[PDB]
Order: C-alpha cells, then structure tokens, then sequence
RNA sequence: GGAUUUUUGGAGCAUCGACCUGGUAUUGCAGUACCUCCAGGAACGGUGC
C-alpha cells in the first residue's frame, strides 16, 4: 500500500517545500510532482550546498536515497491524513 | 531460520543495544518486530564521548542497531 | 504488534544519522520508519575546536517535517500531545 | 516449507556460510570483524542466512587511541550481531 | 513555645508509635521473601526515623535546666496561664474539627490492602535495589565479576565454576599476584559484596558491624592473625615471613615496611582493607554464595527447556417504550421521571403518597394525575 | 519497481551531482527503473577550472543525490 | 476542636508542675471566675486530660530527657528490635488469654 | 490562587510567531512563580502576563529558555539567582513593573547572553541617566527598550560613575 | 523480508550568518529562502577539505 508520511509528502506538491540533501544541502521550492519512493520534483529551488551559497536553480529533481528530510508548509497540518 | 524471531519472543529483558554511530542504550527491552525495532522503556542511553542520559521511553531502528548484549542468565536452545 | 502507534500524535524527539536531534509531534508513521513530525524543531551540536570554548547546540524550527528511515536512528519521548 | 528448508540446509552446509555451520558442528571459536574495527572472537549458536549471529562468552577487542594505542578488550556472556556489521569472517584464528 | 514540655512529648508519641508499629510488622507472618525484605527495609526506615527523632528531642535540653527553676515555683502559675488563656481567646469561626491530631501518626505508620507500604515508604521499591538474577537476597550476581576476571587474566581457560572455586578460598593462596592489578577488581568485589550485605540484613547496624571489622583489622590482622607452629608470622602487606615476634615487632617499623616498598603499609592499606572486608563479606554470607553456586549448577546442568522456564519465574428500548423523556413532577418537591408510564406507576407508590399528605391531601383515585401542588390543593378544597 | 518520473528531462541538457562532491552535466538519452541515468556528452568538472569530456556516462542511482535541468524541460 | 484540645493541654501542661494534689494551677483558677467544665469527671473530655496528664508527668522523668540521655533507645537497633518482639509476645499472651477467657465464657 | 504544576500542564503550549516553543499563561494572576520545573526543558518563551507576582524569583534550573515575558505584572524587587537558572537567556521583557530604584537592575546584568531588555513604562526610566546606568551595567545588551545600543552612549556610560 | 530510492552499512582555503559607525530614496496593506546602495573597523561563529 501507501503510507501515510508517503501520502502527506504527495499531497504536499503544488507548495513550498524544503528537500534536504545527504551532504547537507537544503534545497526550497515549489514541488511540482512527488513519487511514492521519495522522488522530491521541485521548482524554483534553492540550493545551498553545504555552505549557505544559496544558488536558484530551475526543475531540480532529488532522489529518496539522499532524501534526509522534508520540512512541509503549515498549510497542510490539518490534513486528515494525519488526523 | 531468521534470527528475527528468536529476537521477536525477548520481554522484560535488560538487554544493551549498542547502535553505530557510536550509540548505546540498555534498558528493558519490552517489544521486537520483525524489522529489528527495539522498543525498550527505562533505558539509559550513552552516545560517542558524551554524558549517559536517562529516558523513559526509546524505540531504535534495525537498520541503526550494530550489535545487541544479552545477559547471561537467558538460555538460547529454547529461543531458537 | 503496534508499539509504534502507541506514541503517536506525541512531542517525541528522533535522534538523526547525523547527530541531529529533532523534536515535534510525530502525527504519522509507516512500515519505512518515515515520521511526519508536526512544529519539528532540529538540534545539531557543533565542535567547540578550542580548548577553553563549550559545547553548544543550534536549534532550528522548520514546522511540519517530512523524516525518511534512513536518517532515522532512534526516537525518544519527551513531552506529551498538547 | 520442507524442501525449502531443505535447501536452505544444503546452502548453509556448503555454500560460503559452511565455516559458519564450522561454528555450530564442533563448536569452534571464529572471529567476526565489525565496522568499528572491533574484532569479536567466540563461538557461534545460531546463524541465519542474513549472518546473522549469536555469540556465546565472546571477547571483542579493539584499538582505542588515548601516542600509542592500546589494545583494551572487553567479555560478553551473550550477545547478538546484526549480518550487516560482518566485514570478514575467519573460521580458525590464530590465537 | 513548649519544647520542653509539648515537644518531648509529641517526640515521646512519636516513637511509641514507631515502636507500636514496628511490634505489628514483627508479630505478622510473612509469606514471600521479596514482601519480607520490604518489610524489613521498612522496619529500618523506622528505626532510622526513630532515632533522628530521639537525637532532636535528646538535644532539647539547654535551655531546660534554666527553665525548670521557673517551671517549678509554687509561686508564681495562674498568672501566665490566664495571660496565655487570654492570648488563645481569638476567634471560634473556623467551625473545622481536626481529629488527626494522633490519627495521622497512627494513620502514617500503616499500610493498605491494595499495597504493604507505609506512608514515608510509599516511594520505596525492591527492584531499584537489587537485581532480578539476585532474587531479592536469594543469590549474587557473578557474572560480571567472572567476566572480568577473565579480562584481568587475559585467558579463556576459567570458567564460572573454577572462578566459584577461585572466590571460595579465604585464608589460602591467592590465583594471581598481590602487587598486580587484580587487586583493582577484588576492590570492586569487596565493594559489591559490602552492598550485597548490606542489602541482605538492612535491620542489621552496618555501623558497629563496620566499627566491629576496623577493630579486628586494627587490634588482630596487623598484629599477626595467623600463627605458625618464615611460618610463624606472616604480614599481609608486606608478604614476608618472620622468625620470630620481636623479629616482626622490629621489622613493622622498618622503612621499606612504612613507605620504602610497592606493597608497604602507607600504598597498600586500603587494598589490604579490602581483601579483608572481602573475606569477612565471603565468611558471614557463604550459605548465599553456597546457594548461588547451586542456583548456576542448576541452570547449567538443565536443558533450554528447563532454563526457560526457570528464568521466566438500547436506543430501542428506550425510544419504543417511551423512556429517556423528561417529565416534571412538582408534587414531589419538582422530582424528574424518564418515562410517562413510569409516572404513571409512581404515581400510586408510597413516594408520591408521602409527598401529597404533606400537604393534608388524602391518597384517593381523584389526584392520580394531579401534578401541580395548587391544583390538588383547589381539587382538595372543592371535595 | 516503480520508475522515476523522467520523462519531461529526456533529450534536455541537465546537470547532476554524484556522492564525494562529483558533477557532471549532459544530455539526458534514457532512463531506468533503478535511477540509473544515461548522459551525452557528459563534461565531468572537477574542483579545477578545467572540464573532462566523456562523450557517453552511464551514472547509477546509487550515487546521484540531485539534478538541475539547464533547459526549459 | 483545636482550641479545646490546645486549652486541655495547656491545663495539663499546668497541672503537672504542682507540688500536691489539690495545691495546683487549676484548683485556684475556677475560682478566679474561670470557666474550665474539663476539670470534672463526669466529662468525656476528662479521660483524655488525665492521660494528658499522665504524658506531661512521664515527660518530666529523669530518663525522660530533663537530666539523662537515652542511649539504649536512640544508639541501638538491636535493642528497639528486642523491645518490638517483646512488645510482640507480650500482645500474643494477651490475645492467647482473651481467647481462653472468651472459651471459660462459653 | 496559586502557581503549581496543574495550572503549567493544563496551559496551551504551542509554537508562537518568532518560530519558537512558547506556553500561554495569561489570566492567572499567580503570586509567586514555582514549580516551573516540569516543563522538562522543552520550551523556550515563557509568558506570565496579567500577573500579581511581586517578586521574580523561584525559577528552576532551565537550559532551553531563551525569552522571558513578565510584561503586565507588579514586580517590585528583582531576584539574584537568574544567571545560574537560565544561562541561555537572550529576552527579557520586564514591562510595566514597579522598579523606582537604579539599583534593581544590578543583577539584571548577571546575565552574561542577554542582548534584549524591556524595561518601559516604569518609573526607573523617569530618572536621570537611567539608560546610562543600564548600558554602564550590562554591556552585553544590545536592544533596550526597543532601541539599539549606541557608541556616545556606551561613551556617556563609561565615562560617568568613574 | 538480504542486490542501486528507505530495513541486513560507504564504513591554511572557499562560502554563509552576524556586530558597530556616517550619507542616501521609499511613508508603502499582507501571508515570506534574502531584500536600497556605498565607505571604514572587527581581537564573532557554523559547514566541507
């Protein structure tokens, strides 16, 4: 099946997102489109590289395996997902 | 045989998972699954170079856990 | 069984692969260890390099946080659901 | 079922974890690498196929550097390590 | 305020009732060993308790001896006892009565049903104190020790029965050197076998027993404890003979007897200490180590099975008949009924028959449905 | 087993950063199941000024954390 | 009902320093138009003062704390022990005889 | 009424507007701060607005604390013991009080992480060279009452009360 | 339940965030990586090698 941190990232898309990297690197944007394994498709990101060089960058795509985390607007809190 | 179920059938058990990043927590270990995860309560948790802190309640991963320490009055043909 | 229910909706903190503590109401969990922590905060200590310099902790609060199991370690109770 | 244990029986006595059925035929000490560079010798109880192991009155040893490191060593009664900590496994150490 | 007088006297109430207590959990039987410890241990919290209590009130005497000139003068008395009569003359409005004068003491000292633990003992637990393989004083825990006398020794050649055998010597020849660093670990085995004691009799005085074994250590081991008929005299510390007393007199105070060695009296004493502390501790609780050895040739000589087993030792209802409604009846001081059938039933009761000859109405047919108390009072009238 | 949604960086000159600090950039010429990704004329930059030309790379997904297009896509 | 207790006890602590059994605080104080109803023995209250008084005069002993100091009861365990399990066997005799009195009343 | 643990577990504890743990205490009119330990150091504003406390003092040893709200309160006297209790202090707002004397505010600069102060609408701010004094006292801060610390300021301060 | 995205392991330099001084235009209604620019000092700190 689906979970349910699966499906509160999938219904995160078409928001600000923040994707961060297993080097350390946040990157912020707009996810256009998610995937059940963590695949983060975001644009206008933002990447910062391990150094606060915080570079615009247009339709980056970050896999699940270096996917440390997702810090999620607050728009989507009362999902009932969550309950 | 998997090793997970002989793990799986350990309750009330002071038992030392020691993890790899340089973590160890030993408590009473109160649930096993099948994925390794370690749910103890009561555990006292020291990490690489730090002060042992206590907590009440701690749920460790299979995939974070580098070894287990069992206590010597636990028999291993009936477990297995 | 369903121990990891049992602490759901609670203000546990999830000790990172990195070092990394983060605190908040972890609402949803699946089989992957995954966690959907609602007002996470993250703690990361960093090396005082000196001799007479402390310890400290930077403390970032990032809101709704989305952590997968592979950065996931262990996961501590520390307060309860307001 | 059975003759899957069957073969799994087949693929543990002579497959690469034989040495490992070394362990539970005799009851022959082997040495265990970790990735902490802590070398754990001991006997082996049981065994699974993802190595899995459950060593009984073990002693692991490693280099601690305080200079010159020393080799500080500590005894477990039972102990249990995951399969995905084994580096290498020796069957006849040396001392 | 009365410190010689009132306070003697709330410290004297206080250790009858310690003492009263203390005699009702010594003439109850007991039934488990782990109850029994917490009795005891509660016994010694008393006890404790009781003799704080006896040292405050035992101090309360300075000002005694100057008070008693006045205390006991014929001439004066009512004077200051209408003046503090006049100084209690304050306001009665606090309608309270306060009996626990002497039942919160009597109350405090005692246990429930639910749970055999006194009041200052509420919080007191066997479990933070010994261990589950200890069994509450049935055993001790030799594992660890084993484990690292196995480290200490650097072999894989003892096992928990040679190291029983090792620890069950007192008086012969040590397994490893004295001036090595196994001493470190009979320290830390002394110091576990001490609390071990301690915990096994907590009614005992560990004090005058730790005073008792500082004076035999003093007056006995340091003047030759054990004769020979180099035999002669042997010195723990020093690990020499001696031909004769005046030999060993002479050589007691010798420099590198003093500080002039690695194993002399000045380094060495406190392991010297504890190697005999550890064989006192070995001496009194030799039946505990006797059954422990019997507890782990039990466990080994038993198959898993035996191990194993040893170690884990309507709505319907109520919406078709008409109930859950409320209905009002004000004859009965304004009563509420849930139903108009159950009304109808209480109607005719003796309730309803009570509330209406209050009122000096009769018990007819005419007031069944009278609910009102105006209208039975006009249908009463109008009869 | 499900494969990456990489169908609007196909034929499209991106850049993507492998694991160690590594980069390199491309047009994307294929796609797989396992993250694995084909690249034409790959220049791989190292921490130098200086760019090595590879002609055709094959990355697996094992090592590849992210990946900017450069296109519009 | 503490100020009734505080004045039965201040009327014990008064009457246990007098020097006979009529010549004390209280006699001559309800004539001085002080009204203390404890002072009679038809009273409930007067079984309690009298063991009020009974306690303020086994204050005044000389192992009471006045001009000795206990050493058996406060310096040793063994000995509050001995006393418990005396106390004990002394509460076993009488029940033992309340038992064969209430067997002689049947 | 008094301060107790029931009235700190029944508060609303939530993330407020600097993105920061914050628990509400407003309306309860609390004599005396206590018992402000079971917290378990998971917050980091602590609120006390609407409050009879005449005293701030009696805070238990709090590490993850970093402002301090007691705006809308009648604290006359200081307390000297607030440097041991909260060493990550960075916040004070003391707003609204009842300090008349320059001489309350001399362990305020015992706090060595202290960068923001709030010390109007009190009658310490209508005497003269009272800002002075305060940038004399505590030179860590760096915002007091709402303005930032200024070099002929820091200048007038060391320079008088030589 | 063992084969790349979760669970049987890859184990002195650059950059950013601040701190303090002067000139400068905007007086404006909104749900946020960050928002005017220049000049001077710093004996502040994190990350990677």
């Amino acid at each position: 099946s689906i979970g349910v941190p699966i499906k509160v990232l999938h219904e995160a898309e078409g928001h600000i997102v923040t994707c961060e990297t297993n080097t350390g690197e946040v990157y912020r944007g707009k996810l256009i489109e998610a995937e059940d394994n963590m695949n983060c498709q975001m644009s206008n990101i933002t990447v910062t590289y391990r150094d606060g060089r915080v570079a615009q960058l247009e339709q980056v795509y970050i896999r699940g395996s270096k996917i440390r985390f997702l810090i999620l607007p607050d728009m989507l809190k009362n999902a009932p997902m969550l309950k | 045989m998997k090793l997970v179920r002989f793990l799986m059938k350990l309750s009330h058990e002071t038992v030392t998972i020691e993890l790899k990043n340089g973590t160890q927590v030993h408590g009473t270990i109160t649930g096993v699954d099948v994925s390794m995860n370690t749910h103890l309560k009561a555990v006292k948790m020291t990490l690489k170079n730090r002060e042992p802190v206590q907590l009440e309640t701690l749920s460790i991963r299979g995939n974070n856990i580098r070894y287990f320490i069992l206590p010597d009055s636990l028999p291993l043909d009936t477990l297995l | 069984s369903s121990k990891m229910l049992q602490h759901i909706d609670y203000r546990m903190r999830c000790i990172l692969q990195d070092g990394r503590i983060f605190i908040g109401t972890f609402k949803a969990f699946d089989k992957h260890m995954n966690l959907i922590l609602c007002d996470c905060d993250e703690f990361r200590k960093i090396k005082p390099k000196n001799s007479k310099q402390a310890e400290r902790e930077e403390k970032r609060v990032l809101g709704l946080v989305l952590l997968r199991g592979e950065n996931l370690v262990s996961m501590t109770v520390e307060g309860p659901p307001p | 079922p059975e003759e899957l244990q069957k073969r799994e029986e087949e693929e543990f006595n002579t497959g690469p974890l034989s040495v490992l059925t070394q362990s539970v035929k005799n009851n022959t000490q082997v040495l265990i690498n970790c990735r902490n560079n802590k070398k754990l010798l001991g006997r082996v109880k049981a065994f699974d196929r993802h190595c899995n192991m459950v060593l009984e009155n073990v002693k692991e040893m490693w280099t601690e550097v305080p200079s010159k490191p020393v080799n500080k060593d500590r005894y477990i009664s039972k102990m249990f390590l995951r399969g995905d900590s084994v580096i290498v496994v020796l069957r006849n150490p040396l001392i | 305020m009365e410190t010689i007088l009132e306070q003697q006297r709330r410290y004297h109430e206080e250790k009858e009732r310690l003492m009263d207590v203390m005699a009702k959990e010594m003439l109850t039987k007991k039934s488990t060993l782990r109850d029994q410890i917490n009795s005891d241990h509660r016994t010694r919290a008393m006890q404790d308790r009781y003799m704080e209590v006896s040292g405050n009130l035992r101090d309360l005497y300075d000002d005694k001896d100057g008070l008693r000139k006045e205390e006991l003068n014929a001439i004066s008395g009512p004077n200051e006892f209408a003046e503090f009569y006049n100084r209690l003359k304050q306001i009665k409005e606090f309608h309270r009565k306060h009996p626990n004068e002497i039942c919160v003491p009597m109350s405090v000292e005692f246990e429930e049903l639910l749970k055999a633990r006194e009041n200052p003992s509420e919080e007191a637990q066997n479990l933070v104190e010994f261990t589950d393989e200890e069994g509450y004083g049935r055993y001790l825990d030799l594992h660890d020790c084993y484990l690292k006398y196995i480290n200490l020794k650097a072999s894989e050649k003892l096992d928990y029965i040679t190291y029983l055998s090792i620890f069950d010597q007192l008086f012969d020849i040590p397994k490893e050197r004295k001036n090595a660093e196994y001493k470190r670990y009979l320290e830390m085995l002394l110091e576990y076998l001490q609390d071990y004691t301690d915990r096994v009799k907590p009614l005992q005085d560990q004090n005058e027993l730790f005073g008792k074994i500082q004076a035999e250590f003093e007056k006995k081991w340091e003047n030759g404890t054990f004769p020979g008929w180099e035999e002669r005299a042997q010195r723990l510390f020093s690990t020499k003979g001696k031909s004769l007393e005046s030999l060993d007199t002479s050589l007691f105070a010798k420099n590198p007897k003093s500080k002039g060695t690695k194993r002399d009296t000045e380094r060495n004493k406190d392991i010297a200490f504890l190697e005999a502390q550890i064989y006192e501790y070995v001496e009194i609780l030799g039946e505990q180590r006797h059954l422990t050895h019997e507890n782990v040739q039990r466990k080994q000589a038993r198959t898993g099975e035996e191990r194993e087993e040893e170690e884990e030792e309507p709505y319907w209802l109520y919406k078709l008949h008409g109930l859950n409604i409320n209905y009002n009846c004000e004859i009965c001081g304004n009563y509420t009924y849930r139903g108009p059938k159950a009304f109808q039933r209480h109607f005719a009761e003796w309730r309803h028959a009570h509330g209406m000859r209050c009122l000096g109405i009769p018990n007819t047919a005419h007031f069944a449905n009278v609910t009102q108390i105006e209208d039975a009072v006009s249908l009463w009238a109008k009869l | 087993a499900h494969p990456p949604e990489l169908k609007k960086f196909m034929d499209k000159k991106l850049s993507l950063k492998l694991n160690g600090g590594r980069h390199v950039q491309g047009i994307l010429r294929g796609f797989d199941p396992f993250m694995n990704l084909v690249i034409d004329e790959c220049v791989e930059m190292a921490t130098s000024g200086q760019q090595n030309n590879i002609g055709m790379v094959v990355i697996r997904g094992n090592s590849i954390i992210m990946l900017e297009a450069l296109e519009r896509v | 009902s503490a100020f009734d207790l505080d004045v039965v006890k201040l009327t014990a602590q008064f009457v246990a320093r007098n020097g006979r059994q009529f010549l004390t605080q209280l006699m001559q104080k309800e004539q001085r138009n002080y009204q203390f109803d404890f002072l009679r023995p038809q009273h409930s209250l007067f079984n309690y003062f009298t063991k009020l008084v009974e306690q303020y005069t086994k204050i005044l002993i000389p192992p009471k704390g006045l001009f000795s100091k206990l050493k058996k009861e406060a310096e040793n365990p063994r000995e509050v022990l001995d006393q418990v399990c005396y106390r004990v066997e002394w509460a076993k005799f009488q029940e033992r005889e309340r038992k064969k009195e209430e067997e002689e009343k049947e | 009424v008094k301060l107790t643990a029931e009235l700190i577990e029944q508060a609303a504890q939530y993330t407020n507007a600097v993105r920061d743990r914050e628990l509400d205490l407003r309306g309860y009119k609390i004599p005396v701060i206590e018992n402000l330990g079971a917290t378990l150091d998971q917050f980091d504003a602590i609120d006390f607005s609407d409050n009879e406390i005449r005293k701030l003092d009696g805070f238990p040893l709090l590490r993850r604390l970093k402002t301090l709200l007691v705006n809308n309160n009648r604290i006359c006297r200081i307390g000297e013991g607030l440097d041991q209790a909260l060493p990550c202090l960075t916040e004070l707002i003391l707003t609204n009080n009842s300090l008349v004397e320059l001489g309350d505010l001399d362990p305020l600069a015992s706090l060595k992480s202290l960068t923001y102060l709030s010390i109007l609408r009190n009658p310490v701010t209508n005497k003269k060279h009272y800002r002075l004094y305060v940038i004399y006292k505590v030179p860590q801060v760096r915002v007091l009452d709402f303005q930032k610390v200024k070099l002929k300021e820091r200048q007038e301060a060391e320079k008088m009360f030589k």
